[PDB]
RNA sequence: UAACUUGGGAGUCAGAACAUGGGUGAUAAGGUCCGUGUUCGAAAGGGAAACAGCCCAGACCACCAGCUAAGGUCCCAAAAUAUAUGUUAAGUGGAAAAGGAUGUGGCGUACAGAGUGACACUGCGCCGAAAAUGUACCGGGGCUAAACAUAUUACCGAAGCUGUGGAUUGUCCUUUG
């Protein structure tokens, strides 16, 4: 036996800095799901977080494809008799931007306790200025 | 009401109902015909309706042709009853139409007086239809 | 609210017991049948009820005998 | 010393006629392979379950 | 001018007559007197306009390998529902 | 520098002066073995490719001879009245490198 | 590579689903009764989101080794955001009919001044389409290709096969190997 494991006294975590002007919201999320999961480093260790973070500038100016704008809703039930609310994708772009792009990231993330570790290192603004400038945050060109 | 006058046996068994048809793939007696496509029973019941409405339209223009015959009937249960204690009595007659089959045939009018007969009694039927001509 | 059929008799073993080609002996049973649907030709013989036997020791064979008419016989081995 | 048969396929839900002319050729379990001449009742086995072995 | 015409050597599947059909070829046999029994391979299309003329016992006049056979239609399989020839028989007098 | 070996169906990654454990050889206790089939030699010295580098031995001594910690095989399935208990220990060799 | 004969000891007589040839019923039933094959029963492992009967495949034991089957390669989640040529705009794909429509492709036969009509056989879509705790029939995010068709070239993927070291039983039967 001789495989290496990752710990928290090798693992650097950096920051980035991606912009969504222009991007397809699905494709966009796919990668960004990875970067938080640490799927890029050559040390991936699946019991411990090894990801980076990440900021996403101009969120308001994301892209969708058809009709999408109208036919795609959001459900939530309040747990109350006959509580359930509705609002479609092109009215929350206009409302919380930074809510849509959020939502459709958390859930390509698994469901456990290390995975909503995994999901607080995420930042989203809807337009380009973001507080986190001490981080030192370096720009990220999607694959 | 087309029926038999005299039958052997009163319960038979039911056609397969699955392949295609035997013979009487062409027009034989008048100009034009009903083809049909699919597959599907054929009452007495249904044959009465679909040529009374031909007849109508044509205004005894010509002659018309019916190349089925109910042959084959069948059986039906009373209502609310359990299963077995014999087999049923008899309902109706019935004919086994497949596709590439004729169906009616009409002469001594034009192409268009005929082909207006056969839209509104292919209507009446449970399959569906299509015009054909003395093939050349 | 009944059935009137329901009768049936036990089924008969008719047909061939030996086959083309096949040696058998002098009292050997070769084919049971209803009347005769296949005659007997040389060393054979037909029964009380149309079965049909061999007489000597030889291999069968079966054969047309006439226009839509069958027989079989048996031929001694050399 | 003509022919090579190799069984790809199991035997596991075919019909117990198959089953019996993979015996008759000299095939135990998968990937199991034997060496035979061509002769005019070999390729009448093949023939048979020519969509279970492979021959080469 | 006479119609041009293939041979059918050996013998074709299932599959092979199928898509000889899908194409817009028709297979058809000549078996009159004076001629042998030979597969031939003609265009659907150019035999349906070309019996306009002759009408149905006009001669057709066939070619088979470079040597033209004056002929006539004996015979011919229809389908109906496709509206489609299948076969057709050549008899040569 | 290291080496990959292959010796018993797998591949490791040796140094000069470490500690292996291996599938039983042949050798008894104290004697010297030599691994004639090096997959690759890395480090930053001049390295070579594949499928096997021709020489290039790897040398070291035979130390132990034992059998790993017993392991207990059990199986059963529910409501057949039907088990199995077996016992295992996969002997080993311990060698400790020497040169490469 | 079996088969047959003689003798000692048994268990079993409630069966099930799927494919297929039929009767019965209503060309209803996870219905019922027979012919034929497979699986479960008495069968783990991988796939079908969960799911005895469906697809692939039969676990002697150990290993942080390799190649494959069904099924797969944007993220949850191991492997192509692969290549070439075409189709669909509906979320079709990811539930249904009779009928109704210059919706849009492919292959064949003077009309209000150089473009208009009429048919046959066929691709992929539209309307017809209303149930009761809560999105509620893609497993979820989401997708316009990450959908469909015709091919090519890689890879992932089982307790299947192979490599290595050990158990028990055999057949080997001429240097206990």
């Amino acid at each position: 036996r001789q495989t290496f494991m990752a710990n928290e006294s090798n693992i650097e975590r950096k920051w980035y800095v991606i912009d969504a002007e222009g991007q397809t919201l699905g494709r966009l999320s796919s990668e960004v799901a990875s970067i938080l999961r640490g799927k890029n480093k050559v040390t991936y260790t699946p019991h411990v977080d090894t990801g980076d973070y990440v900021i996403v500038i101009n969120a308001s100016k994301i892209e969708f494809t058809g009709n999408k704008e109208t036919d795609k809703v959001y459900y939530r039930h309040s747990n109350h008799p006959g509580g359930i609310k509705s609002i479609t994708a092109g009215e929350l772009r206009r409302t919380n931007p930074e809510r849509l792009i959020e939502n459709s990231i958390k859930g390509m993330l698994p469901s456990t306790r290390l995975g909503e570790k995994q999901g607080k290192k995420l930042f989203v603004y809807g337009g380009a200025e973001h507080p986190h400038a001490a981080q030192q945050p370096e720009n990220y060109e999607l694959r | 009401m087309l029926l038999p006058k005299r039958v052997k046996y009163r319960r038979q068994h039911r056609p397969k109902t699955t392949g295609r048809s035997k013979g009487g793939n062409y027009v034989t007696f008048g100009e034009f015909g009903l083809q049909a496509t699919t597959t599907s029973w054929i009452t007495s019941r249904q044959i009465e309706s679909a040529r009374i409405a031909m007849t109508r339209y044509m205004k005894r223009g010509g002659k018309v042709w019916i190349k089925i015959f109910p042959h084959t009937p069948y059986t039906k249960k009373p209502l609310e009853v359990r299963m077995g204690a014999g087999k049923g009595a008899v309902e109706g007659w019935i004919a086994v139409v497949k596709p590439g089959r004729i169906l009616f045939e009409v002469a001594g009018v034009s192409e268009e007086v005929a082909r207006e007969a056969l839209r509104l009694a292919s209507h009446k039927l449970p399959v569906k239809t299509k015009f054909v001509k003395r093939e050349e | 609210s009944s059935t009137k059929n329901g009768r049936d008799s036990e089924s008969k073993r008719l047909g061939a017991k030996r086959a083309d080609g096949q040696f058998v002996t002098g009292g050997s049973i070769l084919y049971r049948q209803r009347g005769t649907k296949i005659y007997p030709g040389e060393n054979v013989g037909r029964g009380g009820d149309d079965t049909l036997f061999a007489k000597i020791d030889g291999v069968v064979k079966f054969e047309r005998k006439g226009r839509d008419k069958k027989q079989v016989s048996v031929y001694a081995v050399a | 010393a003509k022919l090579q048969i190799t069984l790809t396929r199991s035997v596991i839900g075919r019909p117990e006629t198959q089953r019996k002319t993979v015996e008759a050729l000299g095939l135990k379990k998968t990937n199991s392979s034997v060496v035979v001449e061509d002769n005019p009742a070999i390729r009448g086995q093949i023939n048979k379950v020519k969509h279970l072995v492979t021959v080469e | 001018a006479s119609l041009k015409s293939i041979i059918r050597q050996g013998k074709q599947t299932r599959s092979d007559l199928k898509q000889l059909r899908k194409s817009g070829k028709v297979p058809a046999v000549v078996y009159g007197y004076g001629t042998k029994n030979v597969s031939v391979k003609v265009d659907e299309v150019e035999f349906i306009k070309v019996i306009r003329e002759v009408g149905r016992n006009g001669v057709i006049e066939l070619g088979v390998g470079s040597k033209t056979i004056k002929v006539m239609v004996a015979d011919y399989q229809f389908d109906p529902l496709k509206n489609q020839i299948t076969h057709i028989d050549f008899l040569a007098i | 520098m290291f080496a990959i070996i292959e010796t018993g169906g797998k591949q490791i990654k040796v140094e000069e002066g470490q500690e292996i454990f291996v599938e039983k050889l042949d050798v008894n206790e104290g004697d010297t073995f030599t691994f004639d089939k090096v997959l690759f030699v890395g480090g930053d010295s001049v390295k070579v490719g594949a499928p096997t580098v021709e020489g290039a031995t790897v040398t070291a001594t035979v130390n132990k001879q034992g059998r790993g910690k017993k392991i207990t095989v059990f199986t059963y399935k529910r409501r057949k009245n039907s088990k199995r208990k077996k016992g295992h220990r996969q002997p080993y060799t311990k060698l400790t490198i020497d040169k490469i």
